[PDB]
Order: structure tokens, then C-alpha cells, then sequence
């Protein structure tokens, strides 16, 4: 199957700081990357999907860039509520596949 | 007419009289129950990104299909070669179709072992699509065509068809065919089945190289009495631009004016057979040269029509702008390069651009005493006036003729991968066995019957064309190319049977060896 | 608007069997393709099995394969997940996705039931 | 014929031509011999009160009939939209039918291991019953028919009738019928059986709906020159009693004076799709209604044609006014409402009254200084002079014709569950295997012989009709309700087969779209 690679494992930032995520991927996936964010409790939610585009009602403070088997996800003007857990899937084929997960964290 | 006398004879035989070719095949082929005698729906079963490209629906049906559309159904190795290197073109004419010696066996197997028996009054469905109203699957490349070699038994294929899809689902745009809903002709053993056929003006395939190259059109020896622009400076310096003109000449043949361009070009991407020079990733799929439709891509492929290689280079070929041939007993997936046989479209080099380069360059500004004039690649061009080109070529193993969609417009109708294009190509021709049920139940039940008699049939085809021929008519001095067979000794014959009675076909033959002034 | 319910989680010993059924409310179920996805304590979550919105199709993952079945019923617009032969590795959240159309990412994801386990 | 020849070829298609349709269907069927070669006396098995309405009396036949009967046998779903999308009526003109490709087969079994095997030499009976003298079975909407879709094999059904009863026992004026005592033709597996049939003249069915109402014929701009009585009292008092009268006009219409009035009525029960507004108790029996015949109590079913329902109210259907289908695969007996398709007649409200409302109101009593004005509800109207009304509506999956019985009188024949009544309608078409008798023993036996060979046949029936058109004439400017497919995305195309094989018909069809005026 498909590896998915996620870099950095963990990331502490503050409030307005401008955070990066990057996710590589074994075989070409096309534009089939989705970044998921998820707070404890509660189910990953989808904020970018199909590469570069953005979930309707979300935030424009969350980017998303890339294809082929380099992405990369951006957030500007870090905000309380973005620190959680972010994810980067591929629906490109079966086994779907997530990555290890970015951690995030208040300073 | 009847069980113990036969319905038909064996045709195979090529007749050239004048400038007429006639050709005749008969085959041997053998029918199974498809689906156990039901229609039944059909969508991509996958899911995922990769899906999308490849999502379908349809149907498909308990009928099978007949399919003459390869050139080696018609041509004998001989034969093609007695076409190809007296020829200047040639084009199909009539058509003729006979369906006979129709025998149908039943198969009662019991305790793991079979016994098969005929079945006198059993009977086989047979019809033409004349009125083109079924879905056209005959101008995909498919398999199931008759064997090239005459001693072969073959199988007919299955036929089934793709309706409008979104993803796996439908629409109700979707159309459903019942082939039963045709009438169509019952054969039982002595039956015998015939139609003819008659092909509606085309071209001429040109079956020529061109011995003159669409820039060299001039006289070597004169000027022109056109100028062109020499010099923009006088020299190293400030101001010194200036305006100067020579007259274009046998000097310099690139500056001349010309009257016809080359023609229309989509660029492929570069593979070499030699592996080391090729990069170290996976580029097959995300470097090819695509169309996308309603959201989901295809390749190109073969693609516009294009020369294969530049001269002295033919370790290249496009990526997917080749036609590219299985020898024979080579695997289906992931099979290395020495198990196909691809082909090139070098002869072409004369009015078309070549695949893999740059159709040209344009200026893209405006140049200025601030600004130095600008240029860029032109990575596909579209047809322009003045422009002329070759169509591809067609091979003893690809496809003869092609459905023309019918649609509002088209452009050079001439099919992609070679051939004829026709708005009433010959008509498909379909066949089944009629089901035979088993013992139904004593009493009525309202179910349709499930349970049927395991049965197939086999019989004899005879398909007889005409081909109309235009023969050479050249002043050239020095003797021609022709396609031959090589004298050195070899463990087999090509285009035998070997030791183990197996038929192959070497290398794939193409049509153009004599050549024409541009 | 869209609601995705998952019920049958619980604690079962191992080599045990259990059952998840899911609820779908706010969409037209039939268009979909609708997957499991399950995430271990401390761990990524991971895709467990995806069925054609018909039903003619399904996908497993390979830890998974031949001990689990996924199933659909369109009328009652739920989807079920059989679990048999069940490991101290099986034991997570069980979250029931849909996949987005032409996308096929998760758009809408079920609350989840947790199902432990334990060889107590 | 001979063995090895065809004896007929495939027909299915549609022929549009004009006013003139000619639909001709082809199927597959398989007859198996009923009850041993045997005829046999039939009663009902049941005993006590519930028994009476039941109660039955006749004989079963090892005899089989082909029945046509349906709509979906002749018309397919494209070709039943291309009918009522532009036709204001239809009729069946001519009837062409045949018989052939016969083949008899034996099944020996052995050791729980059945072997089929042609039986060359067998024959099968059929005659038409052309004189009407054997009881007619084909106008009681039963299963057997062709079925819709064209690759399905079917079942012959068994024939049988059933004579005068007492309870279960019969009385001496219960006749007996041997239809080995007609004339039939006899088909080995060469021969074939056809034959011509021309439709009685019969009314167009009238395919179109009304978009005028009974009630509203008026000119909406204009008075009538007619009074009416307005008022009987001056006002609220003691002896205030007068006589006013007023116009009838635009204000109220609904005293206008009218030439015609709506048709008779005989009062259904009202039964909600939602259960919670239905009563909970078991009614369907006992609240149903019926008519009684020589003390037997039957449901009336469908009954008058009459509006199923108001305007607006949908989720009400009648009792028993309707007719209802299963959907494909839905059981016998005790099934959900989603299982089955209830058909409903709202297009006829404008000319007749709803089925589940009262006709209207009589005056019961006379009114005097003593009495007040009482009036009563008319639950059944039967036929007024300056009665108007329409047929039943005929659906894709309905009946085609009925028979009138044959008796002194009848008013407006034509049949209740829809279609053409005729006293002369296609006739029945009666088939069996002649039964071949296994190894008598050696010495003679007067007994008959109850050994025979197990023995089956199958074979394709064709049917051709063709059908008399009357087009649309309309001057209505917007546009037309018309029957069509939704395009929204499903997992099946309607009116197709699934992935399992099987064709379905997604709901009823009627035949009700283009409008006249009334």
C-alpha cells in the first residue's frame, strides 16, 4: 500500500505565529490528500480536502498546497483553537491511509 | 436443409486481378452460454481517487459478437507484403458474410466426468445491426477477432456495453439495450446465415513515404526574390540598431518564405529503451499527456498523429503515442520491453512534427529600447491554414476501419489508431445460443426459469472483402525500399508454426515502403 | 442535518464477536460509499473497511481480512460491521465515515462506540 | 419440416407508422405435463361459514393455454411513453400468433441422476377454441402471461375451469369438458402452428385526462338567465317564512342550473398509507364492499370507476376500489404496503365522483309548518339520464381485454379492471404433450394405462398486434404533462436489470397525460 509521512511528529507555536505541516507520500496520489483536524473526544474533522482546497466552514486562516506525492499544510494567524491534532489522509486508493498525526501546543 | 448434408464450403484465399484485390478467410470458432443467459448490470468496482478515471457502467449480455477488424483476418503474411511494396493505397469495397455448418452440443456432466452430445433442434440467434442502433464496441482495438492463421479455433467474446455513468452510479440519461428486442435469424444445423455488406467512400490509406521533406520544397540551385530581415544592429555598441536584408537563397534555407507549414502536434513525453537514461521515478502515469472529459482523464493515446523519433534517434518513442503489440505468448501485466513490439511512425518525419519535440516558438511581447524581444515553446498547435500531414499508419496486426461518432462536427474524421473512419462502418453481428430450458416443475409456478441446459455451439465463418487498389506510377530512378524477409538461417520460419505447432508473427509490418514527391 | 449514529460497542473477551450497526438520518444513503474507521488509544485512527453504495462491492484491510463483514442495508439506510475472531489489537473507537462524492474524503463522521477487548 | 431446419426466426420490435403501431413480441417457453395426462374433478377443501363465499366446483386439465393478455407482453416501457405521451387513444386492430421451433424432450432418471435427451418422434397438441365453447379463463387478470422482459423463459399455466356448484358439490346442470374432444393439430419438432385473429370494433381507449370539470363548464363572465330560490326567511323570528329568488352567476356556481351531472357511484371504505389515522381494528373483510350472488358474498373489486381520492388527500386510497401490484420479488401473502404499487384513478375526478364521498343528498321527507327539511346521503347512485363518465384507466403492467359474458343484456361492457370488453375477444390457445406410454406388459390389459414416459417440451411463441392510433388535435397553448424518467443518479436504471440478472418494473404506468377539454 501507500506510506504517508508527516513532518513534524510535534510542533508548539503561539497565538499568531504561522505553523507548517508537511506530508509525503510513498506513491503518486495525485491531488487525493485531505487534512483532518482532531481535539480529544470528539472525530477528526476534514478542513482541507483534494490538495488545495477548503472545507466550507472553515476558516481561511487554514491553507493547503501540493501534489504528486509532496504536501504541505499551512495555517497563519495561529489561533486557541486551532492547537489539536492534524492529520494528513490519502483517499487515493485502498488501504486509505493516515499519517502519524502533528501535535500541536500552547505556548 | 438438412442434418447430414453441409451448409457451406471452406473459403481462404487471396485473388489479385488488376487493381483488385479479393480477399477470403474462413475460421472454425466456438460459442459458449454467456451469463447463463441473462443480462446483468456492470460498474467499476473500486474505490478512491484512482477510480475516478476509470469509473464506469453498463451491461452486459448473453450475446457474443463477431469481429473481422484486423488486417490479419483478411492478409496472409504474402499477401500483405505483395500490397505493400507495389501499392501506393489501397481502401476496402464490398463485404461478404457467410455464417455456417452450425452444430450445437449439449454437455450432461455427472460425477466429475462430461459427456457432450449434439442437440439436433437446438438453435442459434444471429443478427446484423444495420440500423447502427445498438452501442459500437467494434473500434475499441479489442481481442476476439478472427485468428490471423487459418488452422486456429477461436472463441467468440462476449459482448456488453458502457452507458452514461456518474462515478459507479447511473443517470437517467442511462440507456438499457435488450438485444432480444431485435429480430434476428434461428439456425439449426442444416440453417445457414449470409449477408453482404458494401463500404461507403474512403480515402485511400497512403501506403508511401514521402522522399521529399515539406522545408525542402526548393529549387537548390535560385534565389528567391523575397528578402528578409539579416541584421537588427551594426555591430558592438550603443544605438546601433539598424535594419538589413538579404535575399533568401540556397545559403540559407531556414529563412525562406514557404506556402505550407507542418501540420497539428499535442507533445508526448520522451522514453528511451535504454533504461539508464531515463530518470529514476515513477512517471508513466503523472508525466503522460492527457484529455480530460466531464471530469475524468484520459490518455492520449496513440494521440494526433506524429513522427515517433527525430532522425538517427530511435532508441526514443513517445510515451503513449505509439501503438504497441503483445508478441505472441507475452503475459498481460508488467511484462519487460523485449516482450512487445512497438512501433514508429518515422516516415511521417517529411510533413509532420515530430512527438516528443516543440512544435515551434512565437513572441511573446513586444520588443522595445527597454526590452529584449521574448520567446516561448509551443507545447501543442492546432490546425492552421497551410497546414499538411500524414495520417498514421496501419499494420498487419491493428485495426482496419473505425465508427465515426455522430455528432454535430468532427475534424479529419481518419481514426487515431489507423484505418478508415466510416459513418456506417460494416455492422456488428451478433450471436447467441438460445437457451433450452431444463425439466420446469409439474406445477405452474410464475418464476422465470433458472435452470437451463448446459450447451454450446461452434461452426464455420467465411468473411470475403474487396479491396480496391492504386498502384505506383514513380519516374524515380534509383531502385526502392522494400519490405523482405532476411536470408540468414534461423531456427524457425517467420511467420510459421513452431515445433509446437504455435503461430507468431515476428514484428509488426507496416504499410509504407514506396515512396511519393511531396 | 447529516447524523451518523454507532451502536453495539462494548467489552467482549477474545475470539468474540460483536456487531456495530450505523445510523444515517440526513442524506440520501444510496449515493454513498460509506467506510469504517477505527482509532486506537494514543494511536492515529485507521480504515478498516469501505461497501459500495449498492452494496455490490466492499474492501478490507489486510489485519482484518476474512474475520470481518461489512454490510448494507439501503431501506433502513444503516450500515453493519461484523466482527468475529476478535484481538487485544482490535479493541479502538469504531468511527462510521462517509466518503465524499467525487472527493472521497471524509466528510461526515458518526460519534463512535468503543469497544474494548479484554481477556478479563 | 425436417430435424435439422428452423421452423420460425426471432420477431420483437416496434413499427410506427402512421396511425398504426405493430408491436410483435418472441419469448422462450417450456410446458410440462399436468397432472399425469389426467383430468380431475376440484372442489374447495374448506368447510364451515367462512367457506361459503369460496366455495367452488370444477376440473383441472392436463391441458396448458398461452395468454398474451397483458400490456407489458406487447409494448416495452419506451414504447408504452411513445404511446401515451402522444396519443389521445388506442385500440388493438389485428392479432397475427405463432407457434414453432418445437422441441420435446424425456428425462429418464436414474439413481437420483436426470438425463434429458431429445425425443424426435413426440408430438405436441394445439387448438384455438375459435366457436367459444370452452369456458374463458383469460379475462381473470391471472399469472402465466408472457413475460415483460424478452429474454425470460416462462411456464406455460395449466388450464382449468370451473361449472355450477352447491358448496363444494356439484348439481346436474354442471357441464364437463374434454378438450381432447376438439380438433387439434399435431407438431413433431419440423412442424410449426400459427394463426390470424381480427379484433372486434371497440371504442378507442380514451388516453387523456380532463382539464375542464364537470362543474365548472360554465362562461365565467355571464349570468344565467335561471333563478334559484335564495331564501325561504326573512330573518330570525315567528312566521317570517317568504320565497326570494336570485341569478345564478359567476358569484355561485355552485346552484347554477347544469345539463350533465357526474356518474354513478357505489360507496368504498377509506383506508390512510398512514396506519396511525386508520382505525385499529381488523375492518378489511368486514368493512369492504361487496355484492352478493345465489347467497355467495364477493368483494367488489375494483368496481365502479370512480376518482380514488379528493384533491389533495393522496394517502387515501379505497378499500378495495384500486388496483395493486407487487413490486418485483414480493411474496404472497401478508406483505407490506412498500411491497406492493397502488394504482389510483385521480384523473377522472373531473367526470366522476370520488370513490370514498357519498354521490350526494336527497331530500328524505316533506318540509311543512311542523317539519323541517331533512335530507339523506346517497351511498349508491346507479345510472341517471344526463350521466357522464370515464373508464377505468389500462396501466403497462394491466389487462388488455375481457369477454362480455354472454346473457340477455349488460350496460356499457366495458371491464372493470380496465381495457376492451368484447364478445368475441382473441380466442384461447390450448397446448399439451401427447402423452407416450411407457412398455405395456405382454399380455393383454383393458385398463388404461397410467405408465408413460416423463416428458417436457419448450419452444418460442410469437405474438403480433397491431395497434390503431388516435393522435392529439390540441390547441393548448402552455405545455403538456408528460410521462418521463427522472435524471437524478441511482444504482439501477428503472425499467433495466439489476446485477443479478433481473428486470423490474419500478412502478405502474397509466395511461393518462395529454388533456382535452370537457
Amino acid at each position: 500500500d501507500i506510506q504517508m509521512t508527516q513532518s513534524p511528529s510535534s510542533l508548539s507555536a503561539s497565538v499568531g505565529d504561522r505553523v507548517t505541516v508537511t506530508c509525503r507520500a510513498s506513491e503518486f496520489i495525485s491531488r487525493y490528500l485531505n487534512w483532518y483536524q482532531q481535539k480529544p473526544g470528539k472525530a477528526p474533522k476534514v478542513l482541507i480536502y483534494a490538495a488545495s482546497s477548503l472545507q466550507s466552514g472553515v476558516p481561511s486562516r487554514f491553507s493547503g498546497s501540493g501534489s504528486g506525492t509532496d504536501f504541505t499544510l499551512t495555517i497563519s494567524s495561529l489561533q486557541p483553537e486551532d492547537f489539536a491534532t492534524y492529520y494528513c489522509q490519502q483517499s487515493y486508493s485502498t488501504p486509505y491511509t493516515f499519517g502519524q498525526g502533528t501535535k500541536l501546543e500552547i505556548k | 436443409d438438412g442434418v447430414g448434408s453441409s451448409s457451406g464450403n471452406w473459403h481462404c484465399d487471396s485473388q489479385w486481378l488488376g487493381d483488385r484485390v479479393i480477399t477470403t478467410s474462413t475460421r472454425t470458432w466456438a460459442l459458449p452460454t454467456y451469463n447463463n443467459h441473462l443480462y446483468k448490470q456492470i460498474s467499476n468496482s473500486t474505490s478512491g481517487g484512482s477510480s475516478n478515471d476509470n469509473a464506469y457502467f453498463g451491461y452486459s449480455t448473453p450475446w457474443g459478437y463477431f469481429d473481422f477488424n484486423r488486417f490479419h483476418c483478411h492478409f496472409s503474411p504474402r499477401d500483405w507484403q505483395r500490397l505493400i511494396n507495389n501499392n501506393w493505397g489501397f481502401r476496402p469495397k464490398r463485404l461478404n458474410f457467410k455464417l455456417f455448418n452450425i452444430q450445437v452440443k449439449e454437455v450432461t456432466d455427472n460425477n466429475g466426468v462430461k459427456t457432450i452430445a449434439n442437440n439436433l433442434t437446438s438453435t442459434v440467434q444471429v443478427f446484423t445491426d444495420s440500423d447502427y442502433q445498438l452501442p459500437y464496441v467494434l473500434g475499441s482495438a479489442h481481442e476476439g477477432c478472427l485468428p490471423p492463421f487459418p488452422a486456429d479455433v477461436f472463441m467468440i467474446p462476449q459482448y456488453g456495453y458502457l452507458t452514461l455513468n456518474d462515478g459507479s452510479q447511473a443517470v437517467g440519461r442511462s440507456s438499457f439495450y435488450c438485444l432480444e428486442y431485435f429480430p434476428s435469424q434461428m439456425l439449426r444445423t442444416g440453417n445457414n446465415f449470409q449477408f453482404s455488406y458494401e463500404f461507403e467512400n474512403v480515402p485511400f490509406h497512403s501506403s508511401y513515404a514521402h522522399s521529399q521533406s515539406l522545408d525542402r520544397l526548393m529549387n537548390p540551385l535560385i534565389d528567391q526574390y523575397l528578402y528578409y530581415l539579416s541584421k537588427t544592429i551594426n555591430g558592438s555598441g550603443q544605438n546601433q540598431q539598424t535594419l538589413k536584408f538579404s535575399v533568401a537563397g540556397p545559403s540559407n534555407m531556414a529563412v525562406q518564405g514557404r506556402n505550407y507549414i507542418p501540420g497539428p502536434s499535442y507533445r508526448q513525453q520522451r522514453v528511451s529503451t535504454t533504461v539508464t537514461q531515463n530518470n529514476n521515478s515513477e512517471f508513466a502515469w503523472p508525466g503522460a499527456s492527457s484529455w480530460a472529459l466531464n471530469g475524468r482523464n484520459s490518455l492520449m493515446n496513440p494521440g494526433p498523429a506524429m513522427a515517433s523519433h527525430k532522425e538517427g534517434e530511435d532508441r526514443f518513442f513517445p510515451l503513449s503515442g505509439s501503438l504497441i503489440f503483445g508478441k505472441q505468448g507475452t503475459g498481460r501485466d508488467n511484462v519487460d520491453a523485449d516482450k512487445v513490439m512497438i512501433t514508429n511512425e518515422e516516415e511521417i518525419k517529411t510533413t509532420n512534427p515530430v512527438a516528443t519535440e516543440s512544435y515551434g516558438q512565437v513572441a511573446t511581447n513586444h520588443q522595445s529600447a527597454q526590452a529584449q524581444a521574448q520567446t516561448g515553446w509551443v507545447q501543442n498547435q492546432g490546425i492552421l491554414p497551410g497546414m499538411v500531414w500524414q495520417d498514421r499508419d496501419v499494420y498487419l496486426q491493428g485495426p482496419i476501419w473505425a465508427k465515426i461518432p455522430h455528432t454535430d462536427g468532427n475534424f479529419h474524421p481518419s481514426p487515431l489508431m489507423g484505418g478508415f473512419g466510416m459513418k456506417h462502418p460494416p455492422p456488428q453481428i451478433l450471436i447467441k445460443n438460445t437457451p433450452v430450458p431444463a425439466d420446469p416443475p409439474t406445477a405452474f409456478n410464475k418464476d422465470k426459469l433458472n435452470s437451463f441446459i448446459t450447451q454450446y455451439s461452434t461452426g464455420q465463418v467465411s468473411v470475403e472483402i474487396e479491396w480496391e487498389l492504386q498502384k505506383e506510377n514513380s519516374k524515380r530512378w534509383n531502385p526502392e525500399i522494400q519490405y523482405t524477409s532476411n536470408y540468414y538461417k534461423s531456427n524457425n520460419v517467420e511467420f510459421a508454426v513452431n515445433t509446437e505447432g504455435v503461430y507468431s508473427e515476428p514484428r509488426p509490418i507496416g504499410t509504407r515502403y514506396l515512396t511519393r514527391n511531396l | 442535518e447529516v447524523q451518523l449514529v454507532e451502536s453495539g460497542g462494548g467489552l467482549v473477551q477474545p475470539g468474540g464477536s460483536l456487531r456495530l450497526s450505523c445510523a444515517a438520518s440526513g442524506f440520501i444513503f444510496s449515493n454513498y460509499w460509506m467506510s469504517w474507521v477505527r482509532q486506537a488509544p494514543g494511536k492515529g485512527p485507521e480504515w478498516v473497511a469501505n461497501i459500495k453504495q449498492d452494496g455490490s462491492a466492499n474492501h478490507y484491510v489486510d489485519s482484518v481480512k476474512g474475520r470481518f463483514t461489512i454490510s448494507r442495508d439501503n431501506a433502513k439506510n444503516s450500515l453493519y460491521l461484523q466482527m468475529n475472531s476478535l484481538r487485544a489489537e482490535d479493541t479502538a473507537v469504531y468511527y462510521c465515515a462517509r466518503e465524499a462524492y467525487q472527493d472521497w474524503n471524509y466528510d461526515y463522521w458518526g460519534q463512535g462506540t468503543l469497544v474494548t477487548v479484554s481477556s478479563a
